[PDB]
DNA sequence: GTGAAAAATCTAAAGCATCACCTT
DNA sequence: AAGGTGATGCTTTAGATTTTTT
């Protein structure tokens, strides 16, 4: 980029910020300010050269606003060899003359370093420079030539790693100096011949409110066709500033005029509108300009609008005679996306995509909207609203304000305070938390806290190729054996129904002795209460004893039982905190000889088991050594079309990598009959537990600070109660205001929390440690089998779903018990007694006796000491518990049950298909039938004739053919709504439903149609063309909207019918197949495992698979099996030798 | 050292092919009177006992007894190398973990000395004594191949009565059920396709269907088997090889145990 | 009462292999007169039509008109476990609701008796107007069977086109298009290698493909066959028998309508 | 143009046969020599030339040389229309990418056409350089082809090493080991199943079985295989098609580089 | 949005039973 | 003239891929 363009954009954005009233301030004085927005921006200096800054542009209580652009030196870190510190910067001082700022050596201490805790630092080098363009210069001048020597591993030879280059520049100032988004501060402008001055008030702390613009459009459309940008027009376009809505229509596309209205869903959300009815285009583009220059806003928000609403008003006003550019300042980017240089582009779609902890079946407007606003928006089908305005218009202006209303309140109320509390901890502005996944913002916050314990940072890990593990083998998978997910057996376990119970009476012994020490354990560690205040202590330590004993005498009884999640809220972080792992310490036994620290019976070392699992090729080391070595001189295509031929000794490493794995996934298909091989092994990790704490410790500061905030969100809520009753609406305001921020502040850190485990493992993460994620799920997969086994002894476990257990116990169990304490703090504190049992266990198998802490840095003290913070939380006692049961033999449904509360209200559904996406909509309201429906019922047998009394009647549907049901909700009844993830010429040769859905729609509508990237693909299969496979039967939906004649000729040359006469749905679709998939589902809930339990067959329209039926009738035989040993006598024992 | 050489060896592989199917591992040995086996199935179901004795072989030299619990798959997929005129000469050491077979073409060309390893395991030891059988049959090999074969689309129980006109092969099953009788032979000349019969009681039991598929593997191994039953004992499938030795398959029934009455 | 018995057995079992694929479940005819069927495809396209005539077979019993609905996989797995030379007696009853089969061998010790259940099935029954047919082509069953199970290599439906000069079987699809042409025979004797062509008109017709694959399952059961057709109607195949049964297959042609002008 | 004719249809199909699996993709090059196919699948490990000369053909006529890039399983699926004895008859035109086949029967009554297409291609020729064979055997196919099917169940590397006294096949795997021993016959009549080795130096080389298993499809087509290996040479596998071609596999062994020591 | 696991397809290969040929 | 034997279609099942839920 030339310069010239650099300060033609920097004088252009300035006078635009202008027009937009960020004034800059010139002048010297105090300032008080809230950054709601960070740029990097160029700035000339006093001195008249070259320079980069960022601007903040921060808004005041009464709506006054204005920006500063602070210069700060961009720079990074390159590291030398001991003793060749000075003489790469004496040589880097005589090799960029007028273009390095400055050189200098900032010592930092490092994460994989050997004897690091002996005192020393190795000194970096440290490099700033004035703008981000010759940044960006010199990092393609160096990097890659010394990268690929520390891959394959003049004073210039002599650097080894560059480190600290990926981070962005404005990102980097954002830590440095400490100014975060969404913070008060103090600016003093005390002229150009100094830089601008900015500190920290934290004695403010209420949120203002700023300037927001919400839009949402309509577009007109030719039927069966999404809209073009280059012949439709903006069908009207709808617009809020802090809750006030204007709408702005065009005259020539609808039927009459509409005034003033307004629409409110529920009294927390007003939707004031008023319309404003223009006759053409120009009138509504140009006034809808003017009114964003008169308000001037600050942050945009948009629903789905950076891949379709920016680009088609973009292309709409470039061709009438305006400019996005020179009007709003709106245009793409590297990544594809709409960046304002003036505003923040909100795309309230990314927070339902990272944070809402929702599936991919509830990111459209409805479903979002519903999921966490609590209302349901209006239903507008998108192909007829154009001819439904055509009559009249006034349910298309429904839809659209719904779309802003909804856009716009799903932003101030969930989006805007969660982002705003996400980037006072991470540095980024507010369109990067956004945008950005949860590695790449717990990347950034990981950023500040070890630039706050002085440690250089990891490079973001480079790719592994050619995988060798033990001998040849290339993997093409290499994975950590992920949490033991199990259900260990299926069906109905309701409350009050009676079920079967062996006990061990020797577990109940070993109960005997330790009902004491689980009493004194739930006491001195879960309430941090001694018992010298408790008097109760008798009382419940001999009725224990009393319902133990009542349980001991009888060990096999049938009673009912008591649900229980006995599970950690969040394990992942626990058994991180608890074990001191960090990803930075995990170091084999050389680096630990290296330490001047392996004294005799040293602590430092922990042990830790894990299962590592690869799926790799049969090839050895030879049979790929052949593959490269013959790969060495012979053509391939290029990448640019019309382009010479190119040899492999030039090729970028990913397309060899392709090409070596596809010539790898064809030798050995004809040699070996398989492409990788399944292999689960053991691994051992030694884990140090003194190196830098900016991790584990950093997880702790969450979690306490998430539970000093769930204190204060507590008794924020019970203020807010009483204010609420009393009715003075300034407290009120105050203390609602104050609420939100504390409960967005511990949402965004438990949202933090979660994803520490997910980012280390990540792809291009600067902490990448495989061994984390794999000793930590291995222990969360041993604690919970202990679990599984002790429960297995004491009663019958359900489902182990890598977070905790679900568990059937008898009901004569001690469950809770309560405690009266002289204490003033805690008068009365009660436990549950299963947990403290789990407690207890897991601290006498799980206590880090050597877990380390520092005392005296100077004199280097470091003090062993014992806590374990894995608690089993149980959820109390669930009403209902439902597991499906496979077909395939002898495995069962896993991840997937559903949980009922005390109501009767749906407690938690999970991994179920009734909100998959990519599954018919008969398969989907049955499920959510059927759940609700279960539950009646008096014995086990009454239950699953109750659910056949329903689940029948999604047969009678289909064998009557939908008769008296009305065809005009047959058609959305079976369409499939499955989604794409790539174009189809990127699928290449693969052949699947969708993709030939997707062609038969390239060869019926324009190849427009399947450009677009996440084409939502319908299809449904006919009848008359068998014999073929299904791929070749998929027919679009979009047919049925078409001609008729277009219908007609389409079908013949589809499904091969010449002498067809009809051509009704009804007939054309055949009812086998889908009378098939809805008894595949009902024996995957129902019928097997009612068959399980022993019980008749509650639905008998479906048949079983030939192992069950079989089975059944043996046992259902008169004749019973008798074996030989049992029959006739033995003789005796014997072995085999070698 | 055991070596065992035999001419005509299509017995050896057909009678260890009818030993792949019905059971996974079986125990070897060896003693001076013959080779034998008395391994139960995986099911503990089913049995197979072998007596292949020393006397009809060419060239038999043994040492002691020994017991070397060898898989069955492999060696009947190992053999089935073997051509079907083949010369076969077990050869095992003392005290080794690998034994040889040796394979001599018609052709006296062609020699195939092929080797296996050993791997041990945990099987109970029976012993069977003699019990008087009420009811024994000598049925062709071909003539029982077509009965497990035409019963067994019909279910997987069946009935094998002895009675005074005969002998009869029953099986219900869900399509509705089979009756095939067969009477005793009179005035045919010819001893290897005819059926004889001799009785001391009328006999009514039923067997596991599937288990005399896997038994009648050994279809043309010999032309004549023995079929044996009496009250409440394993049913007695005695297939003769030449004058080598027998084999008897166990097939425990599933005795009617007194529960509604 | 029905009693059926019948020397030759091939004449039936060959039949149900040429069925359990064309139609699942079908209902029967049988008269004084021997046994007639027309049965309906499964996805209605074809139908079949099976002529047995009385004095073909061995000896019938029939005292009136009986409809029975079998099944055809399942009579098809019964007879799947026969002999070729078995000699088989059909039984069935007026009001009960099974049909027996009796195998018995020449050898005159090997009989055996089986049960088949039946359910109630509602077919519709056509008939088919007796019209005078412009083509009518004679060729052996092999080279017959042969071309269409190989010419289905090439596309999914196939093209007829008779004139005096021959019969042409095109076939078009993917890969391309395969024409057959067939010649005039005068110095043959014996008559199965005897192609002949009769003509009335020049005729063309479109005909399923795959139909002409499972048509072609019945060609061990027959020697020649004749392929007859006529204006815009469905082919005709006929499998004749030696004076023992007679075969029908009706394929509807999709005729192409004017769509594309 | 080109027109050809041929009599003996087998020993064309048959060749094709060999040709289905190994490789998909086909260059002819025609001449007045005869045709030529140069092929080497993706594998890069395997190469077929498959030369059949003009003088064995019955009737041959050229114009030019020609290129036809043509895949080879398409007409694997095409070929195996005609009979055993039927004539096989190729068309081409001078730059048509239609081939017309016609298979004229013996008897002169049955003839048949198909057409195929040809794809466009850019396939580097290799060169066969000619080097001396350290060992080469000529040995009947059914035999080489029954070692190959049974060594395949045993394991999936295959030691062949060629001596004086002969050959040996050693297999060795999970399921166990088992080398087979042959050597040269001196005192044979007929040659269709005689062996015959020449020796040089002792070769003992590791090679695949599964393209083994691949090669010997065509053991129908010749009665006897000339395999000739050398020192880090390629297997050739030589089929002598009738008289006038021969068919040659060109196998890169999988040559073990020393990494263990 | 980790990894484990599910649903739903092609798909390619092993094993098997049945039929054509051939020799004893 | 019939049973061994090989070719070959039939049948079942592991598995390669995608989307999605967790
Ligand atoms: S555990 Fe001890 S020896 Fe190992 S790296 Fe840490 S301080 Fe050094």
């Amino acid at each position: 980029v030339s310069a010239l363009k650099r300060l033609e954009r920097s004088q252009w954005t300035d006078k635009m910020d202008l027009r937009f009233g960020f004034e800059r301030l010139k002048e010297p004085g105090e300032k008080t300010g809230w950054l709601i927005n960070m740029h990097p921006t160029e700035i000339l200096d006093e001195d008249k050269r070259l320079g980069s800054a960022v601007d903040y542009y921060f808004i005041q209580d009464d709506g006054s606003r204005f920006k500063v652009a602070l210069p700060y030196k961009p720079y990074f870190y390159i590291a030398t060899r001991k003793g060749c510190e000075r003489e790469v910067s004496s040589f880097l001082s005589k090799k960029f003359q007028g273009k390095i700022a400055k050189v200098e050596t900032v010592p930092k201490e490092d994460l994989d370093l050997p004897n690091h805790l002996v005192g020393l630092k190795r000194n970096y080098i440290r490099l700033s420079f004035h703008t981000v363009e010759d940044l960006v210069k010199v990092r393609k001048e160096i990097s890659p030539a010394v990268k690929k020597n520390r891959e394959q591993d003049d004073q210039l030879d002599n650097i080894v790693d560059m480190r600290e280059y990926d981070v962005p520049y404005h990102i980097r100032l954002s830590i440095d100096l400490k100014i975060h988004v969404a913070h008060w501060y103090n600016v003093r402008y005390r002229g150009n011949a100094f830089p601008v001055e900015i500190t920290r008030r934290d004695d403010l702390v209420e949120r203002p409110d700023p300037v927001v613009l919400a839009f949402a459009i309509a577009t007109t459309k030719l039927p069966l066709k999404f809209p073009d940008a280059e012949t439709d027009q903006i069908m009207m376009i709808s617009y809020m500033i802090d809750g006030q809505g204007y709408l702005i229509t065009n005259r020539e596309i609808v039927s009459e005029d509409i005034e003033d209205f307004e629409f409110t869903p529920k009294p927390e959300y007003e939707g004031p509108f008023c319309v404003f009815n223009e006759p053409d285009e120009a009138h509504l583009i140009q006034r809808w300009f003017e009114h964003v220059q008169e308000t001037k806003p600050t942050i945009m928000v948009t629903y789905n609008g950076d891949f379709f609403d920016w680009p088609f008003v973009e292309a709409r006003a470039a061709v009438h005679g305006l400019s996005m550019q020179q009007e709003i300042g709106f245009q793409k980017d590297s990544q594809g996306e709409y960046k304002a240089p003036q505003c923040i582009h909100m795309d309230c779609l990314r927070w339902v995509k990272r944070d809402s902890y929702l599936p991919v079946g509830s990111h459209n407007l409805k479903a979002a909207a519903k999921a966490k606003l609590g209302y349901d928006p209006v239903e507008l089908d998108p192909e007829d609203m154009c001819r439904m305005a055509t009559e009249q218009p006034q349910t298309l202006a429904t839809y659209s304000v719904s779309d802003a209303v909804a856009t716009y309140y799903l932003y101030m109320k969930y989006v805007h305070p969660f982002i705003f509390a996400l980037c006072t901890i991470i540095p980024m502005e507010p369109d990067e938390v956004l945008r950005k996944g949860s590695g790449t913002l717990c990347e950034a916050l990981l950023m500040v806290q070890a630039f706050h314990a002085n440690i250089i940072f990891p490079n973001k890990q480079e790719q592994e190729f050619n995988k060798l593990t033990d001998d040849g083998h290339v993997l093409d998978s290499e994975t950590y054996v992920g949490g033991h997910v199990e259900a260990l057996e299926s069906g109905v376990f309701r409350s009050d129904i009676p079920c079967r119970f062996r006990m061990n009476p020797a577990a109940f012994d070993f109960l005997l002795q330790r009902v004491e020490k689980t009493l004194r354990h739930a006491l001195e560690e879960e309430e941090k209460v001694p018992v010298e205040q408790v008097t109760n202590f008798e009382e419940v330590c001999d009725e224990i004893k009393s319902k133990l004993a009542s349980l001991k005498d009888v060990p096999s009884r049938i009673e009912c039982p008591l649900i229980y999640h006995l599970d950690v809220g969040a394990m992942y972080p626990n058994i991180i905190l608890t074990n001191r792992l960090q990803p930075s310490a995990m170091v084999d036994e050389a680096t630990c000889a290296a330490c001047d620290f392996n004294k005799p019976g040293a602590n430092c070392q922990r042990k830790m088991a894990w299962q590592w699992r690869g799926e790799f090729m049969p090839a050895s080391r030879s049979e790929y050594h052949r593959i490269q070595h013959q790969l060495e001189s012979e053509k391939f295509p290029p990448l640019f079309p019309e382009g010479p031929a190119r040899a492999f000794h030039e090729l970028s490493r990913e397309e060899q990598a392709k090409y070596e794995k596809r010539r790898l996934a064809d030798y050995c298909r004809k040699a070996y009959k398989k492409i990788h091989i399944t292999k689960v092994e053991e691994r051992l990790t030694t884990i140090c537990q003194r190196e830098n704490s900016f991790y584990v410790d950093t997880v702790r500061a969450f979690r306490d600070r998430r539970y000093e905030f769930k204190g204060l969100h507590k008794v924020w809520k019970k203020k807010l109660s009483a204010a609420v009753e009393v009715g003075d609406a300034a407290e009120v305001k105050r203390c609602k205001n104050m609420e939100v921020l504390y409960d967005s502040l511990q949402l965004a850190h438990k949202c933090i929390l979660n994803s520490f485990y997910g980012y280390v493992m990540r792809k291009g993460a600067r902490w990448y440690s495989m061994e984390m994620a794999g000793i930590v799920c291995f222990t969360g997969a041993n604690i919970i089998t202990q679990a599984r086994e002790l429960i297995e002894q004491i009663g019958r476990p359900l489902e182990l779903d890598t977070d905790g257990i679900w568990c059937v116990l008898p009901n004569s169990f001690p469950e809770n018990f309560v405690f009266k304490t002289t204490n003033v703090k805690k008068p009365k504190v009660t436990i549950s007694y299963p947990g403290a049992m789990l407690n207890i266990m897991v601290k006498e198998g799980f206590t880090n006796d050597q877990y380390q802490e520092l005392a005296e840095p100077s004199s280097l003290t470091y003090v062993t000491r014992s806590e374990n913070s894995i608690f089993f939380e149980v959820d109390g006692p669930y009403l209902a518990m439902i597991l499906p049961a496979s077909k395939e033999e002898g495995k069962k449904l896993k991840k997937r049950y559903a949980v009922f509360n005390e109501d009767g209200s749906l407690a938690e559904l999970k991994g179920f298909e009734v909100k998959r996406r990519g599954e018919l909509q008969l398969i989907k309201i049955f499920q959510s039938s059927v759940f609700e429906a279960f539950l009646k019922g008096s014995t086990l047998e009454e239950v699953y004739g109750s659910v056949a009394k329903v689940a029948d009647y999604w047969l009678d549907v289909l064998y009557s053919k939908a008769a008296n049901m009305p065809d005009s909700e047959l058609f959305e009844l079976i369409s499939e709504n499955r989604s794409m993830s790539r174009k189809l010429e990127d699928y290449g040769e693969q052949k699947s439903t969708s993709i030939s859905t997707a062609k038969r729609l390239a060869e019926f509508l324009g190849d427009q149609m399947v450009k677009d990237a996440g084409l939502s693909c319908r299809y449904i299969i006919s009848r008359k063309p068998e014999g073929s496979p299904v791929t070749e039967r998929a027919i679009p939906l979009a047919i049925f909207q078409a001609e008729p004649t277009v219908r007609k000729h389409f079908l013949r040359k589809w499904l091969k019918s010449s002498s067809l006469q009809d051509f009704d749905i009804r007939a054309i679709l055949d009812w086998d197949y889908y009378i098939e998939r809805l008894g595949s589902a009902i024996q995957k809930i129902i019928t097997i495992p009612a068959a399980l339990q022993q019980v008749k067959n509650p639905v008998p329209r479906v048949k079983h698979p030939d192992w069950l039926h079989k089975k059944l009738l043996e046992k259902n035989d008169v004749y019973k099996q008798k074996k030989i040993s049992e029959l006739f006598t033995l003789e005796g024992r014997r072995q085999v030798t070698m | 050292m055991f070596e065992a050489r035999l001419v005509q060896g299509s017995i050896l592989k057909k009678v260890l092919e009818a030993l792949k199917d019905l059971i996974n591992e079986a125990c070897w040995d060896i003693s001076s009177s013959g080779v034998n086996l008395q391994s139960m199935d995986s099911s503990h179901v089913s049995l197979v006992q072998l007596t292949l004795r020393s006397e009809g072989f060419d060239t038999y030299r043994c040492d002691r007894n020994l017991a070397m619990g060898v898989n069955l798959t492999s060696m009947s997929k190992i053999l089935k190398c073997a051509g079907n005129e083949d010369i076969i000469t077990l050869r095992a050491e003392d005290n080794a973990d690998t034994l040889a077979l040796v394979f001599e073409a018609p052709n006296q060309e062609k020699v195939s000395d092929y080797e296996m390893k050993l791997m041990d395991l945990d099987v109970e030891q029976l012993g069977i004594p003699e019990q008087e059988y009420s009811c024994v049959v000598k049925m062709p090999s071909g003539e029982f191949a077509r009965i497990c074969r035409d019963l067994s689309h019909i279910g997987d129980a069946v009935v094998i009565s002895c009675a005074k006109d005969g002998v009869k092969f029953s099986a219900s099953g869900e399509l509705g059920n089979g009756n095939i009788k067969l009477s005793q032979t009179s005035n045919v000349d010819k001893e290897e396709e005819a059926v004889t019969i001799e009785m001391n009681e009328p006999v009514q039991l039923t067997f596991a269907l599937r288990y005399l598929n896997f038994f009648t593997k050994a279809t043309p191994l010999s032309s004549t088997v023995t079929l044996s039953m009496s009250a409440d004992v394993p049913l007695v499938v005695e297939y003769k090889i030449a004058d080598m030795g027998h084999l008897k398959y166990y097939l425990a029934p599933k005795i009617e145990d007194e529960e509604g009455s």
